């Protein structure tokens, strides 16, 4: 189906404990497919997907130039960026850049993304159109000014349209049995009883890609909202995910109720009864 | 500035079996700043070779890692997770449950 | 892969 490319940088500086550290993380899709630490031993972009192990020193030494570059470019915007809100040379500060692109099941250009934050909040960011730019704040309308005269838009819209769409249909081919893949959930319930009327009932989606699931709860048919617990979409740690979803049931009416798992790796939702 | 409290969980990879082998999952997410201090521990002690997923964010620019570790469930012994960052005044223990 | 140029300061 539709299918994305995402990078995430992380700029910290750390006053007094040398010069900033510098990760770099790179998805398709759920992914996550290449690493860089300016921490790290190895100094080169590294591989953290199967498919992308493939690929030969030529794109290493051009990822690793390119990483390197931003993060000699973000050690002195931190410092452009403290005189900006004028702050002391003692304070840890954060810049964070994503960007990317979405394509179509065609594989073709559906939108791209740029977007900076300065200490957790939004900075500056590439307006949908790709020609524009968004200045959150009295600094960041310098950066806009700056980036304007330099006609940075152009240089990034030529990226998003360009090749950061070719790059994922490269992906896409190399990694189809990974990344076209569609891992359905090994669902299970538990039940555990809170008092001598009331009990917990829990539904469990294990091992699935993409993250995308839904679990929702239905007494006798009827949706299910009312003393309804979720947890945040987890990852397992083998490139699969975890999410499960608890009901407070009224003790010896646990078989009214009935859990609903939509997936995309699933060919008809679940049902799953106590 | 924007100071966000992480969010754990602490969980297993697959569903626990005592003598199976696994690994012991924490994923700390929605903190801010970066800066944090994730540990496993087994009885109280510190595991060590605990390795960690490569730093990201989420739109809202909040950070998110999964600290792992192999692992092999016994009745007896007691798994959990502590956690210290600048939103937390002291480090903060969440307990592993079977089923959360 | 990742953009090489622009890469302008802030
Ligand atoms: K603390």
């Amino acid at each position: 189906g539709s299918h994305s490319m995402r990078y995430f940088y992380t700029s910290v500086s750390r006053p007094g404990r040398g010069e900033p550290r510098f990760i770099a993380v790179g998805y398709v899709d759920d992914t996550q497919f290449v690493r860089f630490d300016s921490d790290a031993a190895s100094q080169r972009m590294e591989p953290r997907a199967p498919w992308i192990e493939q690929e030969g020193p030529e794109y290493w030494d051009q990822e690793t130039r390119n990483v390197k570059a931003q993060s000699q470019t973000d050690r002195v915007d931190l410092g452009t960026l403290r005189g900006y809100y004028n702050q002391s040379e003692d304070g840890s500060h954060t810049i964070q850049i994503m960007y990317g692109c979405d394509v179509g099941p065609d594989g073709r250009f559906l939108r791209g993304y740029r977007q900076d934050a300065y200490d957790g909040k939004d900075y500056i960011a590439l307006n949908e159109d790709l020609r524009s730019w968004t200045a959150a704040d009295m600094a960041a309308q310098i950066t806009k000014r700056k980036w304007e005269a330099a006609h940075a838009a152009e240089q990034q819209r030529a990226y998003l349209e360009g090749r950061c769409v070719e790059w994922l249909r490269r992906y896409l081919e190399n990694g189809k049995e990974t990344l076209q893949r569609t891992d359905p959930p090994k669902t299970h319930m538990t039940h555990h009883p809170i008092s001598d009327h009331e009990a917990t009932l829990r539904c469990w989606a294990l091992g699935f890609y993409p993250a995308e699931i839904t679990l929702t709860w239905q007494r006798d048919g009827e949706d299910q909202t009312q003393d309804t617990e979720l947890v945040e979409t987890r990852p397992a740690g083998d490139g699969t995910f975890q999410k499960w979803a608890a009901v407070v049931v009224p003790s010896g009416e646990e078989q009214r109720y009935t859990c609903h798992v939509q997936h995309e790796g699933l060919p008809k939702p679940l049902t799953l009864r106590w | 500035m924007i100071q966000r409290t992480p969010k754990i969980q602490v969980y297993s990879r697959h569903p626990a079996e005592n003598g199976k082998s696994n690994f012991l999952n924490c994923y700390v997410s929605g903190f801010h700043p970066s800066d944090i201090e994730v540990d496993l521990l087994k009885n109280g002690e510190r595991i060590e070779k605990v390795e960690h997923s490569d730093l990201s964010f989420s739109k809202d620019w909040s950070f998110y890692l999964l600290y792992y570790t192999e692992f092999t469930p016994t009745e007896k012994d007691e798994y959990a997770c502590r956690v210290n960052h600048v939103t937390l005044s002291q480090p903060k223990i969440v307990k592993w449950d079977r089923d959360m | 892969g990742t953009s090489g140029s622009p890469i302008i300061n802030r």
